[PDB]
């Protein structure tokens, strides 16, 4: 008998039987993110090209430099 | 407007006992007058009698003992036929037949041999219950006096009638009152009743058409016969009509057994002839107006209910033995009809399911609630195996056991709703 087996001390009806399952915490969770999100910080393209070009320069004036040591 | 019966009214003029009961008192008090003459105008007539004298079943199923002879087959097949007169009475409350044979047992005889006379009745058996020794003793001596006086035998008066009485004790079974488990217990086997397409009256006693009746309407049948149905129809009302001994039992003042008029206030009969109920009319809670078969009924109803057959069954009960057990607002009427269930119970024979398990599943659950131990919800569900219990079972003793609990559920449910409430309370404390 379901009685029986959810009895409580002190209980008069069948009705308000003890019950306790698995379930949210008072205030339902929270949120969780379903989207996405990928932040782009990374150098402009304008930015790694001047640094290419600029180090590109230097480093050839650099081996003009050591050429002539070397020589 | 009904009620108060005059001594001269009355049929039973030895209820007390106060006068000698064997033949010479019977003789005295007017049994045995004319007998001849009533055997000689027939078997038609005495049904006819019968028949329009407004008399009905006095064991409680209320059925019209006129028609209930004419149930006979009117010709003489091969097999013998035969009378038993239902002497085992056991349904608590109810003592009358008790007085009957002790007292006037010569009436009880005539009685037995004007039915067989009425209803071509070659033998007639008086099944006594097994606890009534004296009484069967005192009916031993009387049946003895009228077959020395001739009364009874192969010439029971100067009619030429063939006619036989003799009598059966049985050894205290409740179940031996219904017609076909007395028949069965007469035949030697175990008082367990028949179903119902066999009717008694088709194959009864041994196969033979046997007509069961009651004590009561049995020995009023010659008092009605010589003194005319027009007389016994005066008093009542309606249908349900004649003069009926009624045992006013419990906390009365004076409990006591008195033969009054049909349809006499229940009020009437109990604060004119017994003395009232123990601390007045107010102190009265509940009167079983029947036998225990019946449902009670509250003070509100008493107040103004009728003691016969139609305004017991206007409201749910019934007159059945027309026994009254009273109870005042000192008893718990909860436990008495736990103990009601208890007897019944113990009563069934146990044959048929919903009877053999029903009545013990309904005393444990009186027992739970006669404490608290029990639930809203658990007096639904008494109240509906007391429904599955009545219409599902052989014979009349499954709705014997579920009308008083029907009856207690459908009056004093508040009592029952207070004591589980308040158990409820007393666990949770504890
Ligand atoms: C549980 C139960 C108890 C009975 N008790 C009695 C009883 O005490 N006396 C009796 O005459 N019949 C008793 N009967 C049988 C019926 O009252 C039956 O109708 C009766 O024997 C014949 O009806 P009558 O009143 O027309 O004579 C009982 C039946 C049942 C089912
Ligand atoms: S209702 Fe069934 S169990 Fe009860 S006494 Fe009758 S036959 Fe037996």
């Amino acid at each position: 008998t379901e009685a029986y087996i959810r009895n409580k001390p002190g209980m008069v009806s069948v009705k308000d039987m003890p019950v306790l399952q698995d379930g949210p915490p008072p205030g339902g969770f929270a949120p969780v993110r379903f989207a996405r999100r990928i932040p782009n910080k990374g150098p402009s393209a304008v930015a790694i090209f001047l640094a290419a070009f600029g180090t590109f320069s230097w480093g050839m004036y650099q081996v003009g430099q050591g050429n002539k040591i070397r020589r | 407007h009904f009620g108060g019966l005059k001594d001269e009214d009355r049929i039973f003029t030895n209820l007390y006992g106060l006068h000698d009961p064997f033949l010479k008192g019977a003789m005295k008090r007017g049994d045995w007058y004319r007998t001849k003459d009533l055997v000689i105008k027939g078997t038609d007539w005495i049904v006819n009698e019968m028949k329009k004298s407004g008399l009905r079943g006095r064991g409680g199923a209320g059925f019209p003992s006129g028609l209930k002879w004419s149930f006979m087959p009117k010709v003489s097949d091969g097999r013998p036929s035969y009378l038993v007169v239902n002497a085992d009475e056991s349904e608590p409350g109810t003592c009358k037949d008790r007085e009957i044979m002790r007292h006037d047992p010569h009436k009880l005889l005539e009685g037995c041999l004007i039915a067989g006379v009425g209803m071509r009745a070659t033998a007639a058996y008086i099944y006594i219950r097994g606890e009534y020794v004296n009484e069967r003793k005192n009916l031993e001596k009387a049946r003895q006096e009228a077959y020395a006086a001739g009364l009874l035998g192969k010439n029971a008066c100067g009619s030429g009638y063939d006619f036989d009485v003799h009598i059966h004790f049985g050894a205290g079974a409740y179940i031996c009152g219904e017609e076909t488990a007395l028949l069965e217990s007469l035949e030697g086997k175990q008082g367990k009743p028949r179903l119902k397409p066999p009717f008694p009256a088709n194959a009864g006693l041994y196969g033979c058409p046997t007509t069961v009746t009651n004590v009561e309407t049995v020995a009023v049948s010659p008092t009605i016969l010589r003194r005319g149905p027009e007389w016994f129809a005066g008093f009542g009302r309606k249908n349900n009509a004649g003069t009926k001994l009624f045992c006013v039992s419990g906390h009365v003042n004076k409990p006591c057994t008195v033969e009054e008029e049909m349809s006499i206030p229940l009020k009437e009969l109990i604060e004119r002839h017994c003395g009232g109920v123990r601390g007045g009319w107010d102190n009265l809670l509940a009167v079983i107006p029947g036998g225990s078969s019946v449902p009670l009924l509250p003070k509100s109803i008493c107040d103004d209910v009728l003691m016969d057959y139609d305004a017991l069954k206007a409201v749910q009960s019934g007159l059945g033995t027309a026994a009254v057990i009273v109870m005042d607002k000192s008893t718990d009427v909860v436990d008495a009809i736990a103990r009601l269930s208890y007897f019944y119970k113990h009563e069934s024979c146990g044959q048929c399911t919903p009877c053999r398990e029903g009545t013990g599943w309904l005393w444990t659950i009186m027992e739970r609630m006669k404490v608290g131990n029990a639930k809203l919800e658990e007096i639904d569900m008494l109240q509906e195996l007391t429904k599955q219990i009545e219409g599902h079972t052989i014979c009349a003793l499954g709705d014997a056991a579920a009308w008083p609990v029907q009856g207690l559920i459908r009056h004093f449910r508040p009592e029952l709703e207070r004591r589980i409430r308040e158990n409820a309370e007393r666990e949770l404390l504890q």
